[PDB]
């Protein structure tokens, strides 16, 4: 028999180590199916923000036009979404962008020669050359340009190379931020990498004891198996650290002597961000996302 | 085509339906070709087993009455091969059970003694899996191959 | 062309590691297998991103239509 | 109310009244599989899955046959009242380790 | 009620490349002419070499509609029994003067019973319990 509080008293999380973009957490005695749901959530439910249109009024790079705007909507802005609205697109452009909607971000770099003495750098030889994604100058418009006064719209890496120019050649662009999701565009993405293992299981049926201890423990990762004495029996003092390469089975002195196996309730989680939000913030709002789906059912009418 | 006495013609005469043996020899030029036969070969063989769960779903996601799949306006299974400890079915089961619900109710089960293009052989020491028995409709021994 | 912007397999930032991994083999002299790892590149996607980046920009730009020789 | 999300398919359900297949758009196996999964562990539901049509059309049906005393209906209705709760206590214990770290 | 019951000894267990099910070949303790031939999933009630089996071949448990999982307060004739089956007979052999062989299917899980006593009793059931002790 299974109850929601039943499963309350089994229910056990455990954080390994929780950085500022990547969180390593575990999910103790919980189905497959909520633990997938979880993490297709963080992959495509969670949205984010970035350029979306791109005005140009002169590009005289190499690089084309279509590349050039394709890659400051890849560069991720340091920019918490909640602050902006959807965009709405049955209206039209007058009525479309607003204040509360749209973010503008300004690109205006003009390449010069400056005089040197000569392999020679780029940033010696000519002025301006490696345009930037830090030379997207933040233009806050309309009824809030206080809203972002203690919050700057800057690239969430500033160092990423968006052009390289030599002198005669100008870029001058208009691009307007919106708010979208990682399922449209890959450009909407919140976190990196969105993973679970299930933790491994060495299932031991004979002591195995002695020199052969000494063969088996070469085969796990050195922080696995861990033996006593040259009795005592071979334990396993860590199988979360194994990599699962089944190298002790392709050895005739252990291939009938142990078991590979796994714990099916036990989930080893790794959520990496990308940045604009932390890694717990993210897997909350994958809870808080599978919650409103099945609350937005409950409230609903069944037709027919 | 632009009127009915052509359209008659397309679904009834030059159809594709009525065309599942070819004038020539009088054999067979429909069925299934490569993934379907290997993924025959694995679950009709006697290692494949099945929960509950596991076994409606295997049904109904192929068979759906909505899209007049069935015969009986209900999708009717057959009970566990394995009742103790745990309630699990056969692979062959699934195999009867979709029979049973696309063939009429109104007539008997198929009676067919067939063979296998896999040899017992491989299937280890006294097993009759090459001979394909139906009985009444059910798969009661021999996996299915190409053949 | 340049150094694409996030790796092609899971999307981890790779455009603003290429200057620096070229400072690790040249000043540093290190190998190409530890410089990146210095970057912060341990899946072999993310490692064969920047490891195997030719930058033909390079040889692109010294054909300039806007300042003579 | 938007009657296209959810749609009692009656070329299929039971005169009166257990068995009934639902059509949801715009969902999948996401809900589809959490669901039936809180259907079945109703002592009342008699056979129980979800299947999708095609992966093209937006479509998710899941039908639901059960003994006597409770239609397909309730069966639906419980299923995703039970979920609710589900995630409520899955918020409670997440908020609460949190706090415990 | 019941159909069949004898007490048997196991002579072998073989897998045959199945990591799941074994050929258990036995004897009757009691009849000399007695043989057995039995497919069992050997991951739920595992067999070894020289073994004692009380297999009872039973028409139901004491009109059924359809088979039901268990709820609280049921009893039923596969609570004295360790391992129970459901199947069909499909084959009635004769072999020389006197001596009967029965063929059963337990959904591809096959059973040969040799004897020559149970012709009035064994009959070609579509419906036949398999319960097996110890
Ligand atoms: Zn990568």
């Amino acid at each position: 028999e299974w109850n929601v509080e039943k499963f309350k008293k089994d229910f056990e999380v455990n954080i390994s180590s929780l950085d500022a973009r990547e969180a390593n957490f575990d999910l103790i005695n919980i189905d497959t199916s909520i633990a997938n749901a979880f993490r297709r959530i963080m992959i495509s439910e969670v949205p984010s923000v970035a350029a979306e249109y791109v005005y140009f009024f002169n590009n005289t790079s190499v690089i084309q036009d279509e590349v050039l705007a394709h890659r400051i909507g890849l560069v991720p802005l340091k920019v918490d979404p909640d602050m902006l609205t959807w965009v709405d697109s049955n209206l039209p452009d007058d009525e479309k962008f607003t204040d509360e909607n749209t973010i503008v971000l300004s690109l205006n770099v003009k390449c010069t020669r400056n005089p040197d003495a000569p392999s020679t750098d780029p940033k010696e030889l000519y002025n301006n050359a490696h345009v930037y994604a830090r030379d997207l100058k933040f233009e806050p418009q309309g009824r809030q340009s206080t809203t972002f006064a203690d919050c700057p719209v800057v690239p969430a890496d500033p160092d990423i190379l968006l052009a390289k120019l030599r002198p005669g050649q100008e870029i001058s662009l208009k691009a307007h931020c919106i708010l979208g999701i990682g399922g449209d565009h890959a450009k909407f993405s919140p976190v990196s990498t969105a993973s679970y293992r299930l933790l491994p299981q060495i299932n031991i049926l004979q002591p195995i004891k002695g020199e052969s201890a000494r063969r088996f423990q070469k085969c796990f990762p050195p922080g696995v198996i861990g033996i006593d004495e040259g009795s005592d029996e071979a334990y396993v003092k860590d199988a979360r650290k194994d990599t699962v390469s089944r190298e002790v089975l392709r050895y005739e002195e252990f291939a009938d002597k142990v078991k590979l196996g796994r714990v099916r309730n036990h989930f080893i989680f790794n959520v990496e961000s990308a940045g604009a939000m932390t890694p717990e913030e993210i897997f909350f709002k994958s809870v808080r996302i599978l919650k409103n789906k099945a609350e937005y059912l409950k409230n609903c009418p069944i037709t027919q | 085509p632009q009127n009915e006495n052509a359209r008659a013609e397309a679904l009834n005469l030059a159809n594709t339906d009525s065309q599942y043996l070819t004038p020539t020899s009088g054999s067979p030029v429909r069925g299934l070709i490569q993934d379907h036969i290997s993924a025959g070969v694995w679950l009709t063989s006697k290692d494949s087993f099945f929960t509950r769960e596991q076994y409606q779903q295997y049904i109904y996601g192929c068979i759906r009455p909505e899209d007049g799949h069935t015969t009986r306006s209900k999708i009717v299974t057959l009970p566990p091969t394995i009742f103790k400890p745990y309630p699990l079915w056969t692979g062959k089961q699934i195999i009867t059970t979709v029979l049973l619900n696309v063939t009429p109710p109104d007539m008997p089960g198929i009676n067919l003694i067939s063979k296998n293009k896999i040899k017992n052989e491989y299937w280890g020491k006294g097993s009759l899996e090459n001979e394909v028995l139906f009985k009444d409709g059910a798969l009661l021994c021999g996996i299915l191959d190409k053949s | 062309m340049i150094v694409p912007v996030r790796c092609f397999s899971c999307g981890k930032v790779v455009g603003d590691k290429w200057e620096s991994y070229l400072n690790l083999l040249q000043e540093d002299e290190l190998d190409e297998g530890t410089a990146l790892s210095r970057l912060g590149l341990k899946r072999y996607c993310c490692r064969r991103m920047i490891l195997t980046h030719v930058d033909l920009i390079e040889k692109f730009l010294r054909y300039n239509p806007l300042e003579k020789r | 109310p938007d009657r296209e999300k959810i749609k009692l398919l009656t070329q299929a359900t039971s005169e009166d009244g257990t068995s009934a297949s639902f059509q949801i758009v715009e969902e999948d196996h996401t809900l589809g599989n959490a669901l039936r999964y809180v259907i079945m562990k109703n002592p009342d539901v008699e056979f129980c899955g979800y299947s999708i049509p095609h992966p093209s059309e937006n479509l998710l049906n899941i039908r639901i046959q059960t003994y006597g005393e409770t239609t397909a209906v309730d069966a639906l209705q419980k299923g995703l009242k039970d979920l609710m709760d589900l995630c409520d206590v899955v918020e409670s214990k997440f908020t609460e380790k949190i706090k415990s770290m | 009620n019941t159909l069949f019951d004898d007490i048997f000894q196991v002579s072998e267990v073989d897998p045959g490349r199945y990591n799941k099910v074994c050929r258990i070949e036995a004897a009757s303790t009691t009849q000399d002419q007695c043989k057995l031939t039995l497919d069992i999933n050997v991951e739920l009630f595992p067999v070894a070499a020289q073994d004692s089996l009380t297999v009872t071949i039973a028409s139901s448990l004491n009109a059924t509609r359809s088979w039901r999982p268990p709820q609280a307060g049921d009893r039923s004739l596969a609570d004295d029994y360790d391992y129970v089956m459901y199947g069909t007979a499909y084959k009635f052999e004769e072999v020389s003067k006197d001596l009967i062989a029965v063929y059963y299917s337990f959904g591809g899980l096959l059973m040969r019973l040799e004897g020559n006593y149970r012709n009035l009793n064994n009959l070609k059931q579509e419906n036949a319990y398999l319960l097996i002790r110890r």
